[PDB]
């Protein structure tokens, strides 16, 4: 190629090295594509059941109940809410 | 990092008056809205009207 | 672009790896199914 | 089987870790193309989200595995994509995208193109999590994982040692921030029992002021840092030493972008913290006059730029102080498009040049030469000049313009901070676009024979951010800066809310000043530098030692290395030398061999004399009868009068 | 059949292979993999819903001294594990292995010695684990030192004199204090164990005796600020093994040793005086890491940063916070994983190739020797403290309860996470940096044998940083056993 | 499944010198501030769910359940069994 | 790996077959240190008796069974085997590789496959699947923490004290549960603290 120098040809990283470009890149990118798919396909069906919208998944009378809950809580408990000590 | 700073300063003196009031809020300030409960609206309460 | 020497694809860490890792990923789906149709995982 | 937040984060992960798997195996030709493809895929994923999103506005969550569920502390990996992630993504993929592009045809005949792409998408990964977190912990891992990023790829070319250098300044000032980031955890984690944001921003408006002021100054020192405010701005001049692509990815649009992101995200926490806003609001002005102050004087040209994206990320602080957090947050998404091809531009320049040279003294008259560049070059300096039309005039001139319409009394100083650097941006890009392009000849003739464009994979980057650069802004305008958008959901305190006073309060003077101080401005440069050059080359001193100060970044980088690091160096020198291996040795090995040598010696020279041993021994007898007996009568007198005696025999027979 | 028939076979097969194939270090990873694996069994055959001791055993009872009691007066001693006691074990079931394969091909003289008091001191303290009360715990945290007074005496580097007679001095300094706080709770108490020793309550000015002693052997021990002296110049100039082995798990046994010892006795003392252990933790963190930032030998450099994420694991278990012993045993063991692989690299790759340390050699490694680069990246920016490793984890939890506890003190400390980068870093962009030495000729990049070490140490902290909950089966009564709060 | 539920022991009722039951007391007081733990952790699920639902409302609607996790978290946390173990309150 | 594959004349006969051999680290290089100093033969017999090292000249029921004058004649000549070999490995750069059909080794260049390392079987076969293990066990050890137990029995502790829920549907349960803990106090702490209570 242009500009390009001698170099080691027993180092080896896992890089490529120096100008890396072997004689078989077409066959090993189809396995790594068909790898990459299939990890890609396999990450994102199993992730469907963890996945969530933000809203309408609660009830807003669980909320109502959960509050009220809280107040009946805080008044067994007798505590005041914020700001009302002055 | 002075001259910044104190300029910055001197600045403060020889600024205009303001045109218009602040904006005013209707429920007394949304004192409820931002979370009050009757004795909390000087902490949590809005301006005036 | 010039080429260099061939490169096999599935070097001995790639089998390794991959075999482990999915292995476990299996062991696990598993152990899951298998509490799925009993009230025990089969490792416990 | 279709998911668009697992798509987007398992993706560029793929491109990050399938190259360090197999690129021996793979080679730089298909690692460039598969990197590229998977990015432009992303990116095509996140712009269909986004129009989702504005249809609906209703999050995807995505709640995984747990980290830690100890004592109160529950910490789980939970990603999520609201208007203000979906807008950063944006940003991020797109730049991603055609950076991944555009070094393809920059770094050919570079022999390690395999590790550059894999870190470029390791850095795109890492800020997707980053931005795409659900609790301060996920946003953590990817701000320290992108500054290990960012070291790498400043450091990619190893046998440079400038560029290690730099490296480790990028990276140390950067674990700063990150250390007053850990701070800033365990105060919250303390205070509020958890690091996710949907209890700290539920609770933010009871907690108080002393404990969030607290938190919010560590993790702005973070953003500090980060975001390259002038306190800890000198290593983002120092990353330039890395390529381009980098400058045009990290340095440029998203890198600098995480504190920005990090005090919007906190904005829920931030209204409740005047102080800090202060703060920042006045850090922010510092960073945007300085930076241009230094720009202006300064001579390599992605320096300049690297302190024009100083100088807006000042303007989005500035925003950020002013409660303007989607002023901002618009002005980030716009920057990241001109900025990245304003670094494309420089990159294709320094290749048009047979010696890659960045400097400006040396470039001339490259306007027939390199056409394309100079359109587009000069597209995005006028996207950053704030001219009409543009993304920079609807995302900068509404700052500059709440400014003045804040209802704090104070900031009207900062709309004349702000107009000086917006007249200082259109000075250090018409020198840029001067001295490169419309001058006469600098170089020798054969840079101008064998000056040429560059190829398509550079090209099309370029075209594309340009019709961004020209069009993005109007097209987003109405759902960033829009009168009650409520696309990105900040609780705003009412008191704080200056958008509806400050477009309409604002008179004609200080709504005109900025923009035709700019057309002015500008012509201005351009007919003194071709017509009365001399303005500019007086030679007297008190001028030229003014440039210097500004030439040597405000001498900010002499102070730090002088009186931090070197005096660093020199007190740990003292520790190590005079502490550890001094003092603590004495108090130890070398002291107690000495001392005991001493005492070993006087035991052994007590019996003298070998003439005869029977004389001496019997003098022993009797002095420890005698002396024995009237140390008994002494102890009966009292007992403390002993213990001097006893100490002095010690020292008789130890000494 | 019989117990000796079983352990006499053993013996007769280890001594034919040595009549055939005159070495042993086959045999000893043999027994080392063994050792492993029969303690994972007893993880399978471990409950985690009882806090009290398992698998208890009596050695050299009145009534069989060869043999285990059954008595109804104990006065042998008393072994057994808590799940505390039972991570510290894996740890070391999983290092020690390592350290033998780590000196496999670089010991050429008198090797079955070398492997014989590698794979002995390994044992001690897995026994000083297994340990349940005062003096099995004591006799088996000083049977170390003439092992490795000999190791390093013989097998060491230049300075290995010094170095031995340090490893000796200073510990048996530390410990003959520790002996006369034990003495006091044995004459006090007229009992020695681990098991009902929090039941006795002993008056505070006493308590405040017995403290001063175990933490003087603590200090010398962890180590703390002013007695760390002593650290770099043996781990240093020991063997490798000696080394991985000091720094994982001798380092460790100090805070087990707070943990087992001192928190559950003298609770009234700790909460007394844990505002001074707060001080010399951080002048131990902060002047430490200043100190490294100054030293011209690698293994030095690896050496002095031990100390201050000791340091922070010392904060982490003086907190009186769950967060913090959590911390603090994450902190022991990730370091236990990555210091070792630092270790190795500076004192078994480098130190194999070019037999010197000292940092002005050393430059542009990345060229011939780049998977070696790729894992000092890795292995620095695990040990200054990234996310997904359980360094930060531990890190992290540890400066939570330091802040709970003083929060002044507690939020100086998180300066850690700079200076750590700092000294760490430092070093990496010169060995990895610039363009290879003209001092060094070119050599062979790592091995698979190094390569094997290396990669389990570093799978390991990553699963413990990408999960560290799944430690807490074995810690949930640990994090709240030890604290006191009324 | 076989979920157990084991018996609740106090330090007060007790004997110190039989320690099955000093274990058993131990055991009785960490599980139960564990319990108390868990109780905090639903208060603070259900505010991140009323948060999430509600949004600029939220000040409104979530505000007793965050006055409720605010006053829990310094008291239902882990303090340790040696306290009571070692200290009689009434004296 | 064979069971009695002991065979004592070889080795009496090996004994001064290497004896008249010069020293292993003297013998490759010459005192020239040159591969070509060596004679032709003589590398052909140092391969020959080098390729030796990795033959199994014993099993398990001969080291078990025979007496120490045989087990040290193998030891002291299975030593310079190793050295023969392992010098010639390293100066030469070519390992000894008999081919199917001609009986004649000679050192040769390949050395993509064809050696094994003493500790590898140890290790990759013990080592390594006891960690796996280590890895399963604490995963699966995860699911016993106090945290599930604790929901589980708060959750019982309501059942027991309002069996109204149970009734109710079975996807309705988990929000009364949830009203019902955040309502009330199910820890039973302060029933332990007896003496407390004044
Ligand atoms: C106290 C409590 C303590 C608790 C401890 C916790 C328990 C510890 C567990 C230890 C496990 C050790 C296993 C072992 O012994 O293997 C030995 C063996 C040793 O490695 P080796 O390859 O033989 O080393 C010699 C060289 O290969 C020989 O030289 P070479 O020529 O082959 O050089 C290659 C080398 C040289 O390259 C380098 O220099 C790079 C530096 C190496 C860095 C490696 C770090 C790992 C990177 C992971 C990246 C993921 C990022 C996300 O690079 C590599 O070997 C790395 C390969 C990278 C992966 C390949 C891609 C395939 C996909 O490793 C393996 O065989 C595979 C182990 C992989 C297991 C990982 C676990 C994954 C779990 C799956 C996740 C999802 C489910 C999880 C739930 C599970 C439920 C059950
Ligand atoms: C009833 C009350 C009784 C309580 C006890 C009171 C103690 C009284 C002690 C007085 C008795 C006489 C002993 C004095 C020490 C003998 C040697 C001496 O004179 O000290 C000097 C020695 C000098 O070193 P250098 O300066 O290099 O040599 C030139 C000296 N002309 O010094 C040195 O080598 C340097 C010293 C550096 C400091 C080292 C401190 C180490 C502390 C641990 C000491 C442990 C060893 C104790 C040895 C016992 C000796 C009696
Ligand atoms: C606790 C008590 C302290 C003991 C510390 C160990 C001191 C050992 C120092 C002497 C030694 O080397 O041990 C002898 C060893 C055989 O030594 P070796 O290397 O094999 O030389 C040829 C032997 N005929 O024999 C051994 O293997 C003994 C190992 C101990
Ligand atoms: C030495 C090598 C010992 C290896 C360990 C052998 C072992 O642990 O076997 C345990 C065996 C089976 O026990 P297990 O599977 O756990 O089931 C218990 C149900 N009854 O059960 C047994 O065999 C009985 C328990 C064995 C106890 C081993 C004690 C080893 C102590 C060595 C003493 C070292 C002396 C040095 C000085 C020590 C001073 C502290
Ligand atoms: C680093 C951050 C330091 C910023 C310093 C510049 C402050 C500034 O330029 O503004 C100055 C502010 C003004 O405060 P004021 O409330 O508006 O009073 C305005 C009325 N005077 C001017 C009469 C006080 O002075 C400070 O409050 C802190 C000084
Ligand atoms: C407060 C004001 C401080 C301004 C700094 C003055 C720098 C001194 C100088 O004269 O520097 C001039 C440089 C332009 O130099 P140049 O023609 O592009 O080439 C470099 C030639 N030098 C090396 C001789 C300079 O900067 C400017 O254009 C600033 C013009 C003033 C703009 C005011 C708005
Ligand atoms: C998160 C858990 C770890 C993830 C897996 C990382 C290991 C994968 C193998 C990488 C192989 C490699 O990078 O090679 C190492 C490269 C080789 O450079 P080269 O391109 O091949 O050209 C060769 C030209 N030399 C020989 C002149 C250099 O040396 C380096 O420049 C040093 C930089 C190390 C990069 C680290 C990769 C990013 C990981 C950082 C995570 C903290
Ligand atoms: C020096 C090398 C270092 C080795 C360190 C590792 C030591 C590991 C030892 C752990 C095994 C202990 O396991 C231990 O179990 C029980 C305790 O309930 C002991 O006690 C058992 O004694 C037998 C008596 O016939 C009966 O079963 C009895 O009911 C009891 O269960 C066993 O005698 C001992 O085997």
């Amino acid at each position: 190629g242009g500009g390009r120098y001698p170099f080691p040809k027993d180092v080896i990283s896992m890089t490529g090295g120096w100008w890396a470009n072997p004689s078989n890149w077409k066959l090993n990118g189809l396995f790594a594509t068909g790898i990459a798919v299939g990890l890609a396909l396999w990450v994102s069906t199993a992730t469907l059941p963890y996945t969530r919208r933000r809203e309408g998944i609660t009830s807003e009378s669980d909320i109502s109940k959960w509050n009220a809950a809280a107040g009946v809580w805080r008044e067994r408990h007798g505590k005041i809410s914020t700001g009302e000590a002055a | 990092l002075t001259i910044f700073f104190g300029a910055s300063y001197v600045a403060t003196y020889f600024v205009p008056e303001k045109a218009a009031i602040p904006r005013e809020f209707p429920y007394e300030g949304l004192w409820k809205e931002s979370g009050g409960t009757e004795k909390s609206k000087a902490f949590f309460g809005q301006r005036s009207e | 672009p010039e080429l260099t020497p061939a490169v096999p694809f599935f070097q001995p860490y790639v089998l390794k790896w991959a075999g482990v890792s999915l292995g476990l990923v299996a062991f696990y789906q598993f152990n899951s199914s298998y509490e799925a149709k009993n009230g025990h995982t089969w490792v416990e | 089987m279709y998911n668009a937040i697992s798509l987007i984060i398992i993706l560029p992960c793929i491109s990050w870790l399938f190259p360090l798997f197999f690129g021996r195996q793979l080679g730089y030709v298909f690692v460039t193309r598969m990197t590229s493809t998977l990015i432009i895929i992303t990116t095509l994923i996140t712009y269909y989200y986004f129009y989702q999103l504005l249809g609906n506005n209703n999050p995807i969550n995505l709640e995984l595995f747990n980290y830690l569920n100890i004592d109160y502390l529950d910490i789980n990996y939970n990603f999520e994509i609201d208007a203000l992630t979906i807008t950063m993504l944006l940003a991020i993929t797109t730049i991603s995208s055609m950076v991944h592009i555009y070094s393809i045809g920059y770094m050919e005949t570079d022999p390690h193109q395999v590790r550059f792409f894999s870190l470029l998408s390791m850095f795109t990964f890492w800020m997707i999590i980053l931005v795409t977190g659900s609790n301060y912990f996920v946003l953590f891992v990817g701000w320290e994982f992108i500054g290990v990023t960012s070291y790498l790829l400043i450091s990619f070319w190893v046998t440079r040692l400038q560029a290690m250098k730099s490296a480790l300044s990028a990276v140390l000032m950067n674990r700063f921030g990150d250390a007053f980031f850990v701070l800033g955890l365990c105060v919250i984690a303390y205070v509020f029992g958890t690091l996710n944001y949907s209890t700290i921003f539920a609770t933010a408006y009871l907690i108080n002021t002393d404990l969030l002021v607290l938190i919010m100054l560590a993790l702005f020192i973070a953003a500090m840092a980060k975001s390259a405010q002038f306190g800890l701005h000198n290593w983002l001049t120092l990353a330039m030493e890395g390529p381009t692509p980098v400058s045009s990815l990290l340095h440029a649009a998203t890198l600098v972008t995480a504190g920005i992101y990090l005090l919007l995200r906190s904005a829920n926490i931030l209204e409740y913290t005047p102080t800090v806003l202060f703060i920042i609001l006045w850090i922010g002005a510092l960073t945007t006059l300085s930076a241009g102050l230094i720009a202006i004087c300064s001579n390599d040209l992605k320096r300049i730029i690297a302190l024009s994206t100083m100088s807006q990320l000042g303007m989005m602080t500035i925003a950020i102080g002013l409660s303007a957090y989607n002023l901002a947050l618009f002005h980030l998404l716009g920057h990241a498009f001109f900025k990245a091809l304003l670094f494309m531009s420089a990159g294709s320049i320094i290749h048009s040049i047979l010696n890659e040279s960045q400097d400006i003294r040396t470039y001339g008259g490259l306007l027939s030469y390199l056409p394309y560049t100079y359109i587009c070059i000069t597209i995005a300096s006028l996207s950053l000049m704030a001219m009409p039309g543009l993304t920079g005039y609807y995302t900068k001139d509404i700052i500059i313009e709440s400014t003045y319409g804040s209802y704090s009394i104070s900031n009207y100083v900062v709309y004349w901070i702000a107009y000086l650097s917006a007249v200082l941006t259109c000075v250090y890009s018409m020198k840029i676009l001067y001295l490169t392009f419309y001058s006469n000849p600098n170089n020798n003739t054969i840079t101008y024979y064998n000056a040429h464009e560059s190829n398509i994979y550079i090209t099309l980057p370029m075209f594309i951010l340009a019709i961004f650069a020209m069009f993005a802004g109007w097209i987003l305008k109405d759902i960033y800066l829009g009168v009650g958008t409520d696309f990105v959901g900040t609780h705003i305190l009412p008191n704080n809310f200056s958008y509806f006073d400050t477009e309409f309060s604002i008179t004609q003077f200080y709504k005109l000043l900025p923009l035709i101080s700019a057309i002015l401005v500008s012509i201005l440069i351009v007919v003194l530098n071709e017509f009365f050059a001399i303005v500019f080359n007086l030679n007297n001193k008190y001028i030229n030692t003014v440039y210097s100060i500004f030439n040597q970044k405000l001498v900010s980088d002499q102070i730090l290395n002088h009186f931090i690091i070197f005096k660093g160096l020199v007190t740990s020198g003292n520790i190590a030398h005079h502490v550890d291996k001094g003092s603590l040795y004495r108090l130890g090995p070398v002291g107690i061999n000495r001392l005991l040598n001493k005492a070993s010696y006087n035991v052994i020279n007590l019996s003298s004399n070998t003439r005869s041993s029977l004389s001496m021994n019997s003098m022993l007898i009797l002095i420890t009868i005698v002396s024995l007996l009237l140390l008994v009568l002494v102890m009966n007198v009292n007992f403390i009068i002993v213990i001097p005696v006893l100490i002095s025999i010690l020292y008789i027979l130890f000494s | 059949m019989f117990l000796t028939s079983i352990l006499l076979s053993s013996l007769y097969l280890f001594n034919r292979i040595l009549a055939w194939q005159g070495n042993v270090k086959h045999f000893y990873l043999f027994a080392s993999n063994l050792l492993l694996l029969f303690i994972v069994v007893l993880y399978i055959n471990f409950n985690t819903f009882s806090n009290s001791f398992q698998f208890n055993f009596e050695l050299f009872n009145s009534l069989n001294p060869f043999g285990l009691s059954n008595s109804d007066i104990s006065n042998g001693l008393l072994f057994g594990i808590d799940g505390l006691s039972l991570t510290f074990i894996l740890l070391t079931v999983l290092l020690i292995p390592l350290t033998l394969l780590g000196n496999w091909y670089n010991i050429n003289f008198n090797s079955n010695l070398y492997y014989t008091l590698v794979l002995a001191i390994g044992l001690v303290i897995l026994l000083n684990f297994w340990a349940l009360d005062y003096i099995s715990f004591y006799i088996l945290f000083e049977a170390t030192l003439p092992l490795l007074f000999i190791l390093i005496h013989i097998y060491g580097s230049s300075d290995s004199e010094r170095a031995s007679f340090y490893v000796l001095m200073f510990t048996l300094s530390g410990s003959l204090f520790m002996l006369l706080s034990i003495v006091v709770i044995s004459i006090v108490l007229n009992t020695t164990n681990f098991i009902n020793h929090n039941l006795f309550v002993l008056s505070l000015d006493l308590q405040t005796i017995i403290w001063l002693g175990l933490f003087i052997a603590i200090m010398v021990k962890t180590p703390l600020f002013p007695i760390h002296v002593w650290l770099p110049v043996v781990h240093s100039e020991s063997p490798l093994a000696g080394s991985m082995i000091l720094a994982g798990l001798i380092l460790k046994l100090a805070l087990y040793a707070i943990l087992r010892l001192l928190l559950p006795l003298l609770c009234e003392a700790q909460i007394l005086y844990t505002p001074m252990i707060y001080i010399i933790s951080l002048l131990t963190i902060i002047l430490t890491s200043l100190a490294t930032l100054r030293q011209i030998d690698l293994k030095v450099i690896i050496a002095y940063s031990s100390i201050s994420h000791m340091g922070i694991a010392i904060l982490g278990v003086c907190s009186n916070t769950s967060l913090g012993i959590y911390g603090s045993i994450v902190l022991g063991v990730a370091h236990g994983f990555v210091s070792p692989a630092l270790f190795l690299i500076v004192g078994g790759i480098l130190y194999d190739r070019y037999h010197i340390r000292i940092v002005n050699y050393y430059k542009g490694l990345t060229t011939y020797m780049p998977q070696l680069a790729t894992y000092i990246i890795i292995l620095s920016f695990a040990n200054i403290g990234t996310p997904l490793t359980g360094n930060f984890t531990g890190e992290f939890l540890s400066l939570q309860g330091g802040f709970i506890r003083n929060p002044i003190i507690g939020g100086i400390s998180c300066i850690s996470v700079l200076l750590a980068a700092i000294y760490q870093l430092k070093l990496t962009n010169k060995l990895t940096g610039g363009i290879s030495s003209i001092y060094m000729h070119r050599t062979n990049d790592v091995t698979i044998r190094e390569k094997f070490i290396m990669n389990i140490l570093i799978i390991s902290t990553l699963i413990i940083g990408i999960c560290p909950q799944i430690m807490y089966n074995l810690l949930y009564w640990t994090v709240n056993n030890y604290i006191y709060i009324i | 499944s076989e979920h157990q539920r084991p018996e609740l022991v106090s330090f007060d009722d007790i004997n110190y010198n039989d320690h099955k039951k000093v274990r058993e007391a131990q055991e009785s007081y960490t599980r139960e501030q564990f319990i108390r733990l868990e109780a905090l952790k639903t208060v603070r699920k259900a505010l991140e769910k009323c948060y999430e639902e509600s949004g600029p409302n939220h000040f409104e609607d979530c505000k007793n359940l965050a006055e409720q996790y605010l006053d829990m978290l310094p008291t239902h946390r882990l303090q340790g069994y040696l306290g009571y173990q070692r200290n009689d309150p009434s004296k | 790996f064979a069971l009695r594959a002991y065979n004592e004349e070889k080795e009496l006969a090996l004994k001064q077959r290497l004896s008249q051999l010069p020293p292993p680290g003297k013998a490759f290089v010459t005192a020239e240190g040159e591969p070509r100093p060596a004679k032709e033969a003589e590398l052909a017999e140092l391969a020959e008796i080098a390729a030796l090292y990795k033959t199994d000249r014993v099993g398990i029921l001969d080291i078990l069974l025979l007496g120490n004058k045989h087990a040290r004649l193998y030891r002291d000549n299975t030593a310079l085997l190793k050295d023969y070999y392992y010098n010639g490995r390293r100066i030469l750069d070519k390992i000894p590789v008999k081919d199917k059909q001609t009986g004649k080794v000679t050192w040769e260049i390949k050395r993509e496959g064809a050696e094994k390392e003493d500790w590898v079987n140890q290790m990759y076969f013990l080592y390594a699947p006891s960690l796996i293990l280590l890895l399963i066990v604490m995963v699966y050890k995860s699911r016993e923490d106090i945290t599930f137990w604790a929901k589980k029995e708060l959750d019982q502790r309501v059942l027991d004290k309002h069996p109204e829920i149970n009734d109710a549907p079975e996807n309705e349960r988990d929000a009364l549960i949830v009203e019902r803990i955040i309502a009330g106090d199910y820890d039973k702490l302060a029933s332990l603290q007896k003496k407390a209570t004044p």
